[PDB]
């Protein structure tokens, strides 16, 4: 697994919102440790039996916290991402859609000399299943297995989950980066961590239409990664020059097609289906793993 | 969200551009009035629609008396305008634009800017090759379009914006008056949260000056929260009606030509799910992510945006309930459903939160739904319906 597991101490930022309560209690459910939270406000209030705290500051020194997921609403978020940045947490997961790019864009310019990722915005979060979730995902799809996901989509990470789960491999940590333009934490970044750990031993990487971030993950791992890797690309079909619901999902000067990524697969030998319901079926021909169950 | 022609001048000429000025006309009597106040012997009447290709649809006619103006309002006001780069509709012209002439000019440039997503800066454009589709500069001639990345923290520099006025031959005054061009633009990219802009001409008068003669600017409407000028722009109009309506039920939908109709909740599995359609030999009719917590009222409003499309002949519902029981959006599509006119074969896959349960309430709940297993099932049967 790869930046969160059982020992993983998290504070959430928004943590008296509707959101924010209801992911916490799945998270406290699911075994993730939530030591508490912040809402400018409410300091020195509890909500699900933890400490609530004004500051960022307060919240790390009380908790130890290493980790911080924010649910505040999008014109929130550049304050909140440089609040927990500057307070010594190492991992934040931003969930929330809406946040304008030019905040990411100073944002990610920020981190550049930091000791801190960022995952996000508008994404699902991250899952080390049996061990850790941060973010809004279902934890009952997921089994403790070897399987890295990387993935710009939400509900779409879950079909490759449920796929490979059925299959009986599992997951080791699935990485939800992200809807958007300017993602904290971009393909390769996640690629060289799974690369890196022993539990994964096969990565899916999953993307959309817009940028060439998939082109770019592409020439990354001809080079660099030595576990076998399954793509898959949605939106073949989408019209040009339109938004398809995620910011970052969208054809413009006739580039950030779904074919042009097919491509880029092709050329530097990485496995890929074209049918979202064959992505653990490709992974299983690409491994030869097998199981009678 | 786009800006009218005349609100992307208002807003540049703010930040110090020059602009080829105009007066908008709602009525020709307002036009012909508008062709007297500026009072030169020719004037361009433009149609403000949100969309290039205006002057090969008819939209854009020079003029030299404001009974000619009349006519040219008279012609264009109240219809839609199609242009190559608007969908067989068009756009509405309730409004014309009666600009100044500033031809003849020594020279058209290009200028423009994006956030470049591989870079993750503010990315400038500029290229001697005015009044070409930049597209088709970059694809023919890429050593022609010259690019300055912006650093954050320093921003766009007067040197950057000299080393682009000397590699496009500016001389004398040009050159001080590129750079300023350029300096104001960053400043409007990054204080009204452009998305990108384009000038196109931005022309070299006889007297040197640097006028921005057409101009494009897409905003982030993400950030209009913090624009309330900008806000007050919105031309709706513009935006298709369907969208716009999908919009104000915390739906996302965009049309295709196609046969069969989708509702996904997230917009991953919503691209996906109409790719494997079309897999499966059939044709999606529409993008369409219902989000979370899909209620009884948001289903029947996304049947209603996909119906009213009479080509399409089936619907696939393709919902992947985590945090949201299966049985429970079961339950809100069964309510739809009954408050709505469904006349094709509905597909419905559920998964994930209590599929079971979920599946066996849609078998019995006596509207003829086809219930599918997986996404390949789903994509079978619903191209199947079609017979
Ligand atoms: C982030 C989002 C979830 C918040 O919605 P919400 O939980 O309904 O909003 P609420 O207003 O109830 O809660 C937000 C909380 O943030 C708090 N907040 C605001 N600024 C804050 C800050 N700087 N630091 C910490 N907390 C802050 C608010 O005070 C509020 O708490 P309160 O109600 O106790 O006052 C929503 O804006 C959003 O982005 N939804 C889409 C998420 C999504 O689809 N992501 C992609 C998934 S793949
Ligand atoms: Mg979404």
């Amino acid at each position: 697994s790869v930046l969160v597991d059982k020992n993983t101490k998290v504070l959430v930022q928004g943590f008296t919102g509707k959101n924010g309560t209801f992911h916490s209690e799945q998270a406290i459910a699911y075994g993730t440790n939530i030591v508490g939270g912040v809402t400018p406000g409410k300091g020195g209030t509890t909500h699900l039996d933890r400490p609530v705290f004004n500051t960022m500051a307060e919240a790390v020194a009380a908790t130890g916290a290493d980790a911080s997921v924010i649910y505040v609403p999008a014109p929130f978020v550049k304050d909140s991402a440089i609040e927990v940045i500057d307070s010594g947490v190492k991992l934040v997961v931003i969930i929330t859609e809406g946040v304008p790019t030019l905040d990411m864009l100073v944002v990610k310019e920020y981190l550049k000399d930091k000791d801190v990722r960022v995952i996000g915005p508008n994404c699902p979060g991250i899952i080390t299943p049996g061990e850790c979730k941060i973010g809004i995902m279902p934890g009952h799809i997921h089994m403790k297995g070897k399987v890295g996901i990387i993935s710009r989509s939400g509900t779409l990470t879950y079909e490759a989950v449920a796929q490979t789960t059925k299959l009986g491999f599992g997951q080791s940590t699935c990485i939800g980066i992200g809807g958007d333009p300017i993602p904290g934490m971009n393909q390769i970044e996640a690629l060289k961590l799974l690369e890196n750990d022993p539990q994964t031993e096969a990565i899916i990487l999953i993307g959309e239409i817009g940028g060439t971030a998939e082109e770019e993950a592409a020439e990354y791992i001809k080079h660099n990664v030595t576990k076998p890797v399954i793509g898959y690309i949605a939106g073949v079909t989408a019209p040009p020059g339109k938004r398809m619901g995620h910011a970052g999902a969208i054809i413009s000067g006739g580039k950030g097609t779904a074919e042009e990524k097919f491509a880029a697969f092709e050329a530097a030998g990485i496995a890929y289906t074209r049918s979202p319901a064959e992505i653990g079926k490709k992974l299983k021909e690409v491994t030869g793993w097998e199981n009678l169950y | 969200m786009n800006l009218h022609e005349y609100q992307a001048k208002d807003l540049l000429e703010s930040y110090g551009l020059k602009v080829q000025k105009g007066i908008v006309a709602h009525n020709p009597n307002e036009a012909a009035q508008a062709f007297d106040q500026l009072g030169g012997k020719f004037a361009v009447v433009k149609a403000q629609v949100h969309a290039g290709g205006r002057g090969k649809a008819g939209g854009v006619k020079v003029v030299k008396s404001s009974q000619e103006t009349r006519e040219v309002a008279e012609s264009l006001i109240g219809k839609n305008l199609v242009t190559f780069q608007t969908d067989a509709e068009g756009q509405p012209v309730n409004s014309v634009g009666v600009f100044e002439d500033v031809y003849p000019v020594t020279r058209e440039l290009y200028l423009g800017a994006v956030v470049d997503r591989s870079s993750r800066k503010v990315t400038f454009m500029a290229s001697t090759e005015g009044g070409v589709d930049i597209e088709e500069v970059a694809h023919n001639s890429p050593e022609k379009i010259l690019k300055v990345e912006v650093d954050p923290l320093v921003g766009l520099q007067p040197f950057q914006a000299r080393e682009v006025a000397f590699k496009l031959g500016l001389e004398g005054k040009q050159i001080n008056d590129f750079v300023k061009t350029m300096l104001g633009a960053y400043k409007a990219f990054i204080e009204c949260d452009f998305a990108l802009f384009e000038i196109n001409p931005l022309a070299v008068r006889e007297n040197g000056e640097i006028v921005c003669v057409d101009g494009k600017i897409n905003l982030d409407s993400n950030a209009l929260y913090r624009h309330p000028k900008l806000l007050a722009l919105r031309d709706k109009s513009q935006e298709n009606a369907k969208e716009l309506k999908a919009s104000e039920h915390e739906l996302n939908y965009v049309a295709l030509e196609g046969n069969i109709g989708c509702m996904v909740n997230g917009a991953g599995l919503a691209m996906a799910t109409m790719d494997i359609i079309q897999l499966y030999g059939g044709k999606p009719a529409n993008f369409l992510d219902v989000g979370g917590g899909a209620t009884k009222e948001r289903v029947i409003e996304a049947f209603k945006l996909i119906l009213d499309d009479e080509n399409v002949k089936a619907i696939l519902i393709n919902i992947f309930g985590g945090i949201v029981r299966c049985d429970m959006i079961a339950e809100a599509i069964i309510e739809a459903v009954k408050e709505v006119n469904v006349t094709v074969p509905v597909v419905v896959r559920l998964e994930g939160n209590n599929a079971e349960k979920g599946a066996k309430i849609l078998a019995d709940s006596g509207l003829k739904l086809i219930p599918a297993d997986g996404l390949a099932d789903a994509a079978d049967k619903v191209v199947k319906s079609l017979g």
